[PDB]
């Protein structure tokens, strides 16, 4: 990844999380489970849905486009006309493919960036009250319950602390 | 107690391509390239295309004896020639500005065929019969075009003929006629009677005089003589005048034209069926809202931009990594 | 004691678009799309355009009576026809290669008109008067083109005429002329006096022999007869020779041409004004250094690339968030 | 944002600072105020200025471009000519619009990156001598005066510290 | 104990350009723009080009006396005209559809010249000698085209001629002829003994009548007379007939054409050399696999896309910062 | 740099490392030396190679392209033909240059990202057992021999195997 999150410091994705693109695991004394982040997943969908629509608008459709006949003394005109059709075909085929190739790179890097920005929104929310294991995982110091979890995946932590060295 | 940040994954096997890496499995993607047609030639706006069959534009417009099915034709969504459209000009000769005339039929949605010079009242001083040929035979017998009339001498006499038509159809009238060019001065006499004949045509914008080019030529369909076909679009209210002392293939039927963009001529061997579409190609119809298609360049209606691409799948989701 | 890192903001309400998000308010941005014109046709390099008015290229060059204001014209930056430029070829007939002649005028910056064949000294044996028509009436009375001379028989005699011109102007000489086609053989005699006449014209690269196409046609501007207009660029040092036994509309005035790129012909109803510009369109002039403009495809001078866009604003500053 | 700085961990911008694109606040015992970074706003301006000029050079202007006439028997040539004009117009219109959309994306993300890079240049200059609050704010541990502040927005800190 | 992370560097001075910054020195980069040629015109697929020299296509095909070296030409990879190819039509006149003929020759790889109407056996009733002119002089004496034959009257007698040829070559035959247009009726008789002459020519797809356009014109290479040159492709098994009562420059030698795409005509003053290449340009050959070249638009074979760029270097390595 | 790594927090490049694009330099009690990272240098090469090949494929070659002649009465047709040639040359010249400019940006920002990602892959392996100096350098708290060094540029550090760090940490 260009931001090293996806296929990076978070080696894999969760087939278990099926309600969003990005989310949390959270293992508690009350149970496990998965939870997708509305905030960030919606923004992506709106962004991607917008990217696709922008591409389509730009590629105007094609109206009645038929060919022309030329007699045996109009070879220069027949070839000219043929040079134009193949000329425009070359260009549009180029633009079409080239555009997808580029945007696909931008889209995958987009998701990468999103996962990264999420991880670090959590990290700067917890600070001391937890430690970074590895695979994008935080281990709690102050024991957080199901009610407390939903305060983190909400952008509203509270930081009542003590630690445990 | 712990909490982890992760991303989505699924069983999707859709792959896309980027500039740095190819065949990258993703979670979600849209297909931009339409590659599925109908294999059928369908109506457009509820109106059926015109099948020319074994006839081409010239065969249809002149009235080749082999194209009698097209006499009824009045309106069409688009014009269809096949691989077997060979029946056009049955008597050997040139069809002046044929490619241009075709370009004109492209923007014609329908017409009203009418008898511009009624065969049985227009030529009191000329032989309206006898104007048939083995080249244009129909039902085993020598025949001729349905829309043209081969005027010949009436018992060793071909008086100067003059005949005009004023356009009252409030539309454009397509008038076709022909000029005959015999092989020898003898045939010229047997047919016309005047050795030094001419054909003159005049309208408000069309002025041209034709003289018989008598010569021996290689036989085509048994014919050593030639016949040149002409056409003109007579504007509403304008008059067209025919003068001749021989060699004139006079108009019999003409056409009152109704313009209309979005029409055209296509070459296809795909069958016609009772369906309706907004997009048509030689290979078949297309019901799609994708921006692209790799089916065919030639298009009639509202269609996706044609591209040579084999694949245009654009990524929407993220890199798919189940890592089971 | 603290320290914060942040970014700029302001009251700017400029919105740009991106592929992911539209209407994004930014702090700074340049406009790339020029969409403001002058509403006026202006000079170019200090030289004024040529207004044709109710006249088109044909009328101007031929000398149509309604186009007498243009007789003075000698130099122009560009040529301007309007919606009412209908006075061109007052006597019905074809202007052979007219669209091509126009294409030639497109690279002409100026010329020097001159009498190639002086009307009162070039034709001693022919009728130099009487060559007028109701189709070319002027001041209520019958007249004719100012640059052409309609020759006729001098008292029942039309002796073969020969008349050449050598190009000593050191430039291209545009020579125009015509060949008259009467309606009947009667008029042919009354006009020319030889029933079998001809018109031949020859230079170093031009050789053609015209013959009268006598025929009856619908009246156009009260004329059943026709007149076909011809032309040719005579190269420096080259001769052009006119021979005729009738039907010749001989050249009277010619044009010694001056080439110059950057010129052209536009169609505009906008008024001409005493201003200067480096860019001209049919809608008006453009004073801008922007890369694009959505005013008009047709352009004269140094102009921005025309584009259909409505808005082409590219961002330079950052996303604007005052968050008051 | 792509780099999560602008409209990210720094929720808003400062209508205050008007002498640059990026900068500092700094609240001292001697007072407050704003100060824009010459180093980074200059590079950004040199860059954006250059991106614009590059785009403009690529789009070569348009000289004399007039239309042609065709008689009634030149309808095929007329339509060919028409197909060429509308053809090139479709392509240039598409390029022009498509290029802006793309470079605008590149431009906003360019800024985002610049804010991010500046914040972490400071963070790697202070380390223990300050703590990260939230909105890209550093709280000092060792009390820094006006003379000391100008050493940070200078790239020349000194790191003499304590408790903490 | 410590460990640092860093990146590569070297003495490389290659600079590249980006959108934000110019002249960026990098460690590694590839050049996409080919700007080096050969200075020489080379073979293609082992076959050498055809040097017209001081002759052009016209001179070569008609058999202009100055173009005798080309009489041996049978096969070529591509045709080369020079800055001095001024020897074509030596008797003044138009070469009808000459640019189209050149278009045809572009897809012709070789042909077999042959004597369609043998001089000393085809015309028992017309003068086959005397058909010479100073305009087509050769070796200080008056001569004429090698592949053409100027028929005249045989002792005050010009009987109507008719001569046909059938295409048995299993290819298309290129047939060329001419029509002569004298300056005066006196010459017409001296040459043809037949004041009212015509030339008729027709195959299965060709039919056209030519008539003497007697007239007075400026002398070109000492000739007030003119000569028009015509051509036609005769399909395999098709016949061509010639009838004339005068003025016919009869075909003497024709050409059986062999088609082959990937050929063409170029203009170049670069020398031919015994080398090979897969890409040829007017400036020289190109041995490269780069995607682009700024050498020339005109190309023959498999070549890199032409572009105006002066530099096209794309970065592969990273920024180069030795900081010694 | 878009990612602040190259020409950023790591000010200079190493002319001494000649076997790869990115790598390490450790300084040990056994000695110094350079070592390129296979894993990350190979993935860059494969990607860049791919980028170039993708570019070339899109720009298909040019077959026989010759000019046409016109007579003095086909000036409109000659200018239409000329308009189409110059027209396509403008576009293809544009694309070719514009494409390289963009991809050159993308490429340099690509390397920048790679260096950053490597650095942070090491930082996340070590954590406490070393302290970040500055120019992308890690100072060890637990004394790492040649054997241990290779374990880091191998992605297989053994962190818990170290609390000797905790000792030297103060
Ligand atoms: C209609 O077209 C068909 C196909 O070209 C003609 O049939 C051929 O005519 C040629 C010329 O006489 C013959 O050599 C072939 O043997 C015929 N083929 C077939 C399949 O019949 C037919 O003559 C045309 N008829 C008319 C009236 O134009
Ligand atoms: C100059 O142009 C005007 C405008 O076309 C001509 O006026 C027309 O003449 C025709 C022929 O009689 C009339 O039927 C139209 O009604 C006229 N239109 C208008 C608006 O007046 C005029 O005849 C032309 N004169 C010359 C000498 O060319
Ligand atoms: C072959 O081409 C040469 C070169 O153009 C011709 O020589 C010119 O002939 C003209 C007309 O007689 C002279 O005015 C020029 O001065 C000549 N130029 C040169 C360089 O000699 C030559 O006449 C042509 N010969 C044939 C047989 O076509």
């Amino acid at each position: 990844g260009l931001f090293g999150a996806i296929a990076g410091f978070i080696e894999g994705g969760w087939t278990g999380m099926i309600d969003g693109w990005y989310g949390y695991h959270h293992q508690n004394e009350q149970g496990s489970g998965y939870a997708a982040d509305q905030k960030s997943t919606q923004n992506a969908i709106d962004g991607i849905t917008n990217k696709v629509n922008s591409v389509i608008e730009k590629m105007n459709t094609q109206f009645t486009a038929v060919g022309k006949e030329f007699n045996n003394l109009e070879r220069r005109i027949e070839n000219l006309n043929k040079k134009v059709d193949d000329g425009f075909l070359d260009i549009w085929t180029y633009n079409a493919e080239l555009l997808v190739l580029l945007e696909n790179e931008r889209t995958l890097d987009f998701h990468d960036s999103n996962v990264r920005n999420l991880y670090e929104k959590v990290k700067s929310q917890l600070k001391n009250n937890a430690k970074e294991i590895g695979n994008g995982c935080f281990e709690f110091y102050h024991k957080c319950d199901d009610a407390c979890m939903e305060s983190v995946r909400n952008g509203t932590y509270d930081y009542p602390k003590y630690s445990e060295e | 107690d712990t909490i982890c940040i992760g991303y989505h994954a699924n069983n999707s096997t859709d792959t896309v391509d980027t500039v740095l890496e190819k065949n990258v499995t993703v979670t979600h993607s849209v297909n931009l390239l339409e590659d599925s047609h109908n294999g059928k030639l369908c109506k457009l706006k509820g109106i059926a295309p015109l099948q020319l069959g074994k006839c081409n534009i010239a065969g249809w417009l002149l009235g080749n004896p082999e194209c009698d099915l097209l006499l009824t034709a009045s309106s069409w969504s688009y014009i269809v020639e096949t691989s077997n459209s060979e029946n056009g000009t049955c008597y050997p000769g040139d069809f002046i500005d044929y490619e241009e005339l075709r370009e004109q039929l492209s923007s014609v949605s329908s017409f009203e065929k009418f008898e511009i010079f009624p065969k049985t009242s227009s030529w009191p001083n000329h032989e309206t019969t006898k104007g048939v040929t083995a080249a244009c035979s129909y039902a085993g017998a020598s025949s001729f075009y349905r829309n043209l009339l081969w005027l010949t001498k009436k018992g060793s006499s071909y008086p100067k003929l003059s005949k005009s038509y004023v356009n009252n159809k409030g539309k454009e009238v397509l008038v076709l006629w022909g000029v005959h060019h015999p092989p020898t001065g003898t045939d010229q006499q047997s047919l016309y009677q005047n050795a030094d004949a001419y054909v003159s045509v005049g309208s408000s914008k069309y002025n041209r005089r034709f003289t018989p080019e008598i010569a021996a030529r290689p036989k085509v369909r048994g014919q050593a003589g030639r016949m040149n076909y002409y056409w003109t679009l007579l504007e509403p209210g304008d008059t067209i005048t025919f003068e001749a002392t021989g060699n004139l293939i006079a108009p019999w039927y003409a056409f009152a034209l109704n313009r209309g963009s979005g029409s055209g001529i296509i070459t296809s061997d795909a069958p016609v069926h009772d369906c309706n579409t907004k997009c048509q190609t030689p290979h078949g119809a297309i019901n799609s809202s994708l921006p692209f298609q790799n089916i065919h360049p030639v298009t009639i209606g509202e269609c996706p931009k044609y591209v040579r691409s084999t694949k245009l799948r654009m990524a929407t989701g993220l890199r798919n990594i189940p890592a089971r």
